[PDB]
């Protein structure tokens, strides 16, 4: 069967823009909490997201006017761009070159779609509401506008709404598209951007934080929303040796299970179900396993349910699983594809991220979270795992090439 | 290992079920009715809903008070598919049975309530909290997998007009690479205002106000080799492209041509071709384009979906629909090819090639 390398990573972050600065943020420990600028938070009683502080589009997007964008759209593009330029593709490259591209989302522009309202609300009055948001608030705009800024017309642009899971559901549907042998590069990863509607969703779920996220914390009070996009490049291993690209890891499987019982609640079978599914498609076993990178959200439930599907699968012995959410809060349908980015530098650069804002781990997640530090340690192979609304749950393995 | 399309289903402004579908289509029905004032005002008061659905009539009591219609036109139309006329199982399924379905952007009605309560309530999270879980974009296809207890593959993919062809695709993709042995297949939209003033906002000035449809296809697909049904189609190919110059005919005719080198057949060969004909430039585009590639005949072979209106999601999914329920009327069709193409306004082009078996 075919092996499939990650050649390039894209990065818009809270706590980094570009493969160097997301790669210091994770080393570092670095909160990308910080106060909400995209919306009003008068009446919420709080107002602090984990937002891309400093987005410059100008930098990175080249062709596709950005009003034909909204803010979720410009970081999936801008982070394909840096994915590309990391891989050493130009558009020359890219053009002729079949290829999937692939963005999860779980809001795409829903901030856009808010303002439309607004404008209705003003008015009184539908005909007040501006075309040039309606014409961009569609999900499946997220994977197009990228292969327009491409020039790669060759492209099946699929945007996958799997919500919280969705970044790992498009790198797993780029291993399936080139293991095919149907393509030899797929771009994927996900992309949301912060908004009242999933702002207001949190609060009103009780599931958000009024401090910090502390995820698998014995007193974890819940998330903050976050945004940004991860974009990964996978090729075939004969495409990526052809022209000489630098690999930064391998991806050896993933793992889809629905649990098929509660729309928003996570299931530890179904966690647990995903979980094997991943090992067996990447033909690894329990003990292989260097660290998990959770979905880990820092909810109650999230944390208790999803420690008790690895403890299961991993049989009392499982390795140290960290919550990259601590850093980043919830980028939602981006939060598995920088996860993803981040297990990739790990492999690469010999680390594990830390679990921040650690104080005592709830006896009942009887994990090594990696508290607030860094460790240096040998990584080979990761488990990236992501769960959904819906019962959705996409695990990924990462390897070394 | 060739994918076979072994049962279908539909609700769509024809009615429940893929008798009512075949039916509609064979008839050239008309579908469009004045709008329930309970809507509120729209952009058009003519409308082509799915007529006689109730959600608390087809889905009972439990769950069913706070449901978007999205959800309910998926449920309904998973009954069609995997249950016969009284609610026996027709269809075994299992762990390794996959849902993929196709959208535009969800639930507009349930986001838009939603917003409208934070900008007015008292604060601006003071929401209807049981509406909360449908909202999902995802909670069609999760709530496809709860009723029906489906552990496997759950995936929801959006593309609005070709979001069919490219949930299509994935599930071949997977079937071809293990991740399941089976899958339900297809796309839906609802009807709603917010979509109506949406859609009228987002056309291009001064178009007229469109007629909007609704509904949900769904397709059970197999491998050829497993298949526990006769095929009715093998899906030969799925090809795909990104109008990125504006030229959607030239878009639309690459992506046919590439579609059928794939599949191994000559133009010369389809026997029924079905454009999605969407009420735009693009959507006349796609119909010139065709009207030059394929034999005549076949734009000819299917009754016009035109009085449907424009279905959005459910599109390419209702489109190889009037393919089946053509190729079932017709023992001529058999080992017939039949293409089926659709253009999104956000620029996805997308063409499947069949072999009708039947």
């Amino acid at each position: 069967r075919r092996r499939v390398v990650l050649t390039g990573f894209g990065v818009i972050s809270s706590i980094g823009t570009g493969v160097e600065e997301y790669t210091a943020g994770l080393r570092a420990g670095r909160s990308g909490a910080r106060p909400i600028t995209r919306f009003d938070t008068e009446g919420f009683g709080q107002n602090t997201a984990c937002e891309v502080p400093d987005f410059e589009p100008g930098r990175w997007i080249h062709h596709v006017p950005l009003d034909d964008m909204g803010r979720a759209g410009q970081y999936a593009v801008a982070a394909a761009r840096m994915a590309v330029d990391d891989a050493g593709l130009t558009e020359d490259d890219l053009g002729e070159r079949q290829a999937v591209i692939t963005v999860g989302t779980t809001d795409g522009e829903s901030h856009d779609i808010a303002v439309l309202l607004e404008q209705e609300l003003a008015a009184g009055d539908p005909e007040a509401m501006d075309p040039v948001l309606a014409r961009r608030i569609n999900a499946g705009r997220l994977s197009t506008v990228i292969a327009r800024e491409l020039r790669m017309p060759n492209v099946e642009a699929t945007t996958v709404t799997t919500a919280c899971a969705a970044g790992n559901y498009s790198v797993g549907y780029g291993l399936d598209s080139i293991r095919s042998g149907e393509v030899d590069i797929a771009l994927c990863g996900g992309a949301d951007a912060v908004c009242r509607k999933a702002f207001a969703l949190f609060k009103r779920f009780g599931a958000l934080t009024p401090d910090v996220v502390r995820p698998f914390d014995k007193d974890r009070q819940g998330i903050l929303t976050g945004e940004g996009a991860g974009i990964l490049v996978l090729e075939s291993l004969e495409s990526a040796l052809a022209r000489g690209a630098r690999i930064h890891a391998e991806v050896l499987g993933y793992g889809l299970s629905c649990d098929a019982a509660h729309p928003t609640a996570p299931n530890r079978d179904g966690i647990a179900r995903g979980i094997r599914l991943a090992l067996d498609d990447a033909g690894v076993e329990q003990e292989e396993i260097d660290f998990i990178s959770a979905h880990g959200t820092g909810t109650k439930a999230n944390d208790k349910t999803e420690s008790a599907a690895i403890v299961d699968v991993y049989g009392d012995a499982p390795p140290r699983t960290v919550a990259v959410k601590s850093m980043l809060g919830h980028s939602m349908g981006a939060a598995s594809a920088l996860g993803a980015i981040a297990c990739g530098l790990a492999i690469e650069h010999g680390f594990i991220p830390p679990t921040i804002n650690h104080r005592e781990t709830d006896p009942d997640c009887p994990l090594d979270v990696v508290p607030n530090r860094a460790v240096e340690a040998d990584v080979r192979i990761v488990q990236n795992n992501s769960s959904a609304f819906a019962g959705n749950n996409a695990v990924l393995i990462l390897g070394t090439y | 290992g060739t994918p076979v399309i072994t049962g279908w289903s539909a609700v769509s402004p024809y009615g429940i079920g893929r008798a009512e579908f075949a039916a509609g289509v064979r008839a050239g029905a008309k579908t469009a009715v004045k709008a329930d004032a309970g809507l509120g005002p729209l952009p058009s008061s003519d409308v082509c809903t799915v007529p006689g659905f109730d959600i608390q009539e087809q889905l009972g009591p439990r769950g069913t008070a706070k449901m978007d219609r999205l959800t309910a036109l998926a449920l309904v139309a998973s009954d069609g598919l995997l249950l016969d006329a009284d609610g026996n199982r027709a269809v075994a399924t299992d762990e390794l049975t996959g849902v993929v379905l196709g959208i535009t952007m969800g639930s507009l009605e349930n986001v838009t309530d939603f917003l409208r309560q934070s900008y007015t309530n008292a604060r601006p999270f003071y929401v209807d909290a049981g509406r909360i879980p449908f909202g999902s974009l995802n909670h069609a296809a999760g709530a496809t997998a709860i009723r029906h207890d489906l552990k496997g593959p759950n995936t929801t993919v959006a593309g609005g007009r070709v979001s069919g062809l490219l949930a299509l695709n994935y599930a071949r993709r997977l079937m071809g690479q293990g991740r399941a042995t089976k899958y339900l297949v297809g796309s839906a939209e609802e009807f709603s205002a917010a979509h109506a003033w949406f859609e009228h906002t987002a056309t291009a000035s001064g178009d007229p106000a469109p007629l909007l449809g609704e509904g949900c296809g769904l397709f059970l697909v197999e491998q050829a080799e497993a298949a526990e049904r006769p095929p009715l189609a093998a899906v030969l190919s799925v090809e795909t492209r990104v109008d990125i110059d504006d030229d959607p005919g030239a878009a639309v005719t690459a992506c046919a041509r590439r579609a059928l080198r794939r599949a191994g057949v000559d133009a010369g060969e389809v026997w029924a071709a079905v454009p999605c004909a969407a009420p735009t430039a693009a959507g006349r585009a796609e119909h010139e384009a065709l009207a030059a590639l394929v034999p005549a005949d076949a734009l000819s072979r299917v009754p016009s979906m035109e009085l449907l209106g424009d279905t959005g999601a459910a599109s390419a999914s209702f489109q190889i629909a009037a393919v089946l329920a053509a190729a079932e009327a017709d023992a001529d069709s058999r080992g017939r090819i039949a293409l089926v193409c659709a253009v999104d306004r956000d620029g996805a082009v997308a063409v499947a090639v069949l072999r009708l078996i039947g």
